[PDB]
Order: C-alpha cells, then structure tokens, then sequence
C-alpha cells in the first residue's frame, strides 16, 4: 500500500502561518523526492517546488520564495509545508506528490513525473472565524416521490468555511446518494444539500441518518430524517 | 509546458489531441495528469509516451517541435475531465510548470431531461426562525440548466443561490430560495421553474 | 544510488546546457 497521507482542513486568519503534514507509506521516503501542488478555487494546478527528502534540501518554485518553507521529519516519513504571513488568496487545495526523475534518452537531460498523490488540504484564510453547520432534515412527502422510490435529505446550513463531508447511516448507504456541491450566500456562510433516494416501501421501517462532518469548526452532527 | 488550449470537444469513439505548447517542450518531455472534479490528479502519461500500468491503451502520448500531444482513441463519458501537462519551463536554472489546463467535452452521450424535486421548510428550521426551499435538479445529460423561482404568481430573484452540474454518468445540479417564516405562511405557494434546453418543468409547494 | 542525485546533477547540467547553447547559437550564427 504505497501512499501518501496528508494533514487535515484547516482555517487560519490573514498574518497567521499554517504548517501542512504529509506523511508517505509503503515505501521507503529518503529514496525519492516530494513536491507541493497548490490548487486556487476555479484555478490550474501550480508548482511550488520538491524537497531532496535524502538531505532536507529545499528547492523552490518561481513565485512561491519567502514565505513558504520545506521541511521533513525523516524518522516518521513526514514532509511538511509551512506558510508564513498568511493571505486571504493563499486560500486552496495543497497537494504533495512523489516527484520522480529519470534519464533522458539525450544527455545532459531528465523527464519527471508525479507517480503519486497525496488527497490534498484545504487551506482557507479570512478574516472570519469558523461557524459549525446546523442541519435540517428534508423529509420525504408525496412530492418527493415517484413510483415506488421517495427522495429525502439534509440541508447543512450556514456554515464556514469549507469542506463538510456528508455520510448517511454512517457510510452504511452509498447507491442512490447525491450530495450536492455547496452554495455561498451573500452572508459569506456556505450551505449544501445531501439527498438519498430510497424504496417508499422503507420509510416506516428503515432508519435514515444523516451524518455530516465539519472538521473546521469540530463539530459532528447526525440527523435523522423521517416522514412528516 | 506552457500554454494550453482552454477547451476542448469529442464525439463518443472518435479521437482528440490535447496539445500543450512551450520553447522548453523542445528540449525536455511532458508528463500529462487528468483531473476529475473534486478528485485528486492522476499520472497518465509519462516521459512523452510511456503509460503506467494502471492507464487503459486509448491515452497515448506524443511530441513535435515545441509541442506536446496527449490522445485519446475510445474517447468515452469517462474521458470527461481536465488534463494538465507538466514539464520544465523556460529557467535556465531547473523550474517546472504546469500547462494552464484543457477541459474536454465529450459529445452525444444519450440525452435525459432534468427531474426537479422542490423541499418546502422544514418545521424545524421554521422555529428557528428560517425558511429555506430547496429545488434539486438531477439526471440531465447536456449539462447547462437555468433555474427561475417564482413567488405565487409573481417571480422573485431577492434570495436565491443556485449551483453548478457536477456528474453522479448524468449531471446534476441545486438551488436555494432564503425566505424567513412570516412569508412562508404569507405566500400562497412558491414554484421552483427549471429549463433545460428547450423544455421546461416547474414545481411547488405551498404552507399547506 | 539515490534517484534524487539525478535531480542535483540537473542543477549542475542545467546550467552548463545554458552555456553550451550560447556559445554554439554564437559561434553558428
Ligand atoms: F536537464
Ligand atoms: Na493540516
Ligand atoms: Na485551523
Ligand atoms: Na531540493
Ligand atoms: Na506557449
Ligand atoms: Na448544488
Ligand atoms: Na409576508
């Protein structure tokens, strides 16, 4: 199982710093190098640059100078990025990835490629402070229904900032689940819908919960949605 | 490599050449990645034309002047995506950029109109003194929808937020209508009114 | 050996292709 793991969400204000973990599995991590990917909201992928994980030597990519350190703890497998002096449009995904490196067929010359990927952390700075989600059920009616199957869900409600994960019977239910990309409101807090459709024929018998995660603000919440 | 076509357009099992254009491509060969959204990155094709062993035969690698190609022979629903290539840049001293990124749209899948769902407020929220309808807009296979809200007889654009189609192979999409709970019970019905291509469906919901 | 000692003979080789391409597009030209 060769992976990498990365640190969880995390939400810091302008002027802060933020140190992201990203620990390798499977393999042997002074072997190869690593690098860092951001990724902006609606934005490409961006180099930030790799670390020689065999010395703790930093390499950094244009754009990414001062603010932004490189380092590792080698007796755990751990690479870590450090940004100082937050700002807002530091905002994004942070990816690290196992930077290889060959011989080209001409010399003088290499090819390279990132063989593996760790998931990403969000990265969100504002000025704002985190808010936890409430969550209201959206029940199954009539007018959720269509043949024999009915629709029922979960409105997460006014939450900051990103992400919330949204699980159903504890991950039990996964056919039929949609959960829908979140929308910002004009108060600047975030919302999303999480729906499950299921046989009609369950609702009076079968428990329906709503298990929805939001790391930021450390808060869990699980509801239980049934008719009415 | 550095610059790249924005957009890119297939037909269901013919072939597309996403191309990445750059001085250092002349020099050293691209790696490509496609991204799916909200999904993390994945190496397809490495050092100009070399496959992982994970990646099926119809992606394909190749590389001309200061150009570098990535094709796709089968092009499937799958294939949808943004693809990125990757290669030093022009620094005398070792840099790497990526291209700006190529979002492909592959054509004639079989088409599906949208099936709305509109939840009233919750009971619940009411005695938290909210209100929030919610109209869920799901299999679509073009995947532009424009939503409209409407108020009893009279339309209303004060409140709404409204998503982007993301795919669950059929698109899907959401909006939002903010009301507090006095105009709840001070509106005869409120209609959530989708339209998708030339066909459109509505939906209600009244206090009851 | 470490693969990463390829990536820091790319520093040093970077720099001398730099060198070496200069001086033939002046030498050519
Ligand atoms: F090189
Ligand atoms: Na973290
Ligand atoms: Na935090
Ligand atoms: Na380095
Ligand atoms: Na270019
Ligand atoms: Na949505
Ligand atoms: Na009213």
């Amino acid at each position: 199982q060769v992976q990498l793991v990365q640190s969880g969400s995390e939400l810091k204000k302008p002027g802060a710093s933020v140190k992201v973990s990203c620990k390798a599995s499977g393999y042997t991590f002074n072997n190869y190098a690593m690098n860092w990917v951001r990724q902006a909201p609606g934005q490409g992928l961006e180099w930030m640059g790799w670390i020689n994980t065999n010395t703790g030597n930093p390499t950094y990519g244009q754009g990414f100078t001062g603010r932004f350190v490189f380092s590792l703890d080698t007796s755990v497998s751990t690479a870590y990025l450090q940004i100082s002096s937050l700002k807002t449009e530091d905002t994004a995904v942070y990816y690290c990835a196992r930077f290889r490196v060959a011989p080209a067929a001409q010399r003088g010359y290499f090819y390279y490629y990132m063989d593996v990927w760790g998931k990403g952390t969000t990265v969100t700075v504002s000025s704002a402070s985190t808010k936890g989600p409430s969550v209201f059920p959206l029940a199954p009616s009539s007018k959720s229904t269509s043949g024999g199957t009915a629709a029922l869900g979960c409105l997460v409600k006014d939450y900051f900032p990103e992400p919330v994960t949204v699980s159903w019977n504890s991950g039990a239910l996964t056919s039929g689940v949609h959960t829908f990309p979140a929308v910002l409101q004009s108060s600047g807090l975030y919302s999303l819908s999480s729906v499950v459709t299921v046989p009609s024929s369950s609702l009076g018998t079968q428990t329906y919960i709503c298990n929805v995660n939001h790391k930021p603000s450390n808060t869990k919440v699980d509801k239980k949605v049934e008719p009415k | 490599e550095l610059t790249q076509d924005p957009t890119v357009s297939v037909a269901l099992g013919q072939t597309v050449t996403i191309t990445c254009q750059g001085d250092s491509l002349r020099w050293y060969s691209a790696s490509w990645y496609q991204q799916k959204p909200g999904q993390t990155p994945v190496l397809l094709i490495y050092n100009k034309d070399n496959r992982p062993s994970g990646i099926p035969d119809r992606f394909s690698g190749s590389s001309s002047e200061n150009t570098a190609s990535l094709t796709i022979t089968g092009a499937q629903a799958e294939d949808e995506a943004d693809y990125y290539c990757h290669s030093r840049d022009n620094n005398v001293f070792p840099n790497w950029v990526f291209g700006g990124g190529t979002k492909l749209t592959v054509l004639g899948q079989p088409k599906a109109a949208p099936s709305v769902t509109l939840f009233p407020p919750s009971s619940e929220e009411l005695q938290a003194n909210k209100a929030t309808l919610v109209c869920l807009i799901s299999d679509f296979y073009p995947g532009a929808v424009t939503v409209a809200w409407k108020a009893d007889s009279s339309p209303v654009k004060a409140g709404v937020e409204t998503t982007t189609p993301s795919k669950q192979n059929k698109y899907a999409a959401s909006s939002y209508l903010s009301l507090t709970p006095e105009q709840w019970k001070s509106h005869r019905s409120y209609s959530c009114q989708v339209t998708h291509e030339g066909s459109t469906v509505e939906k209600t919901v009244a206090p009851t | 050996k470490n693969e990463q000692e390829l990536l820091e003979l790319d520093k040093w080789a970077s720099l001398w292709n730099w060198f070496d391409i200069t001086n033939w597009l002046w030498y050519i030209r």
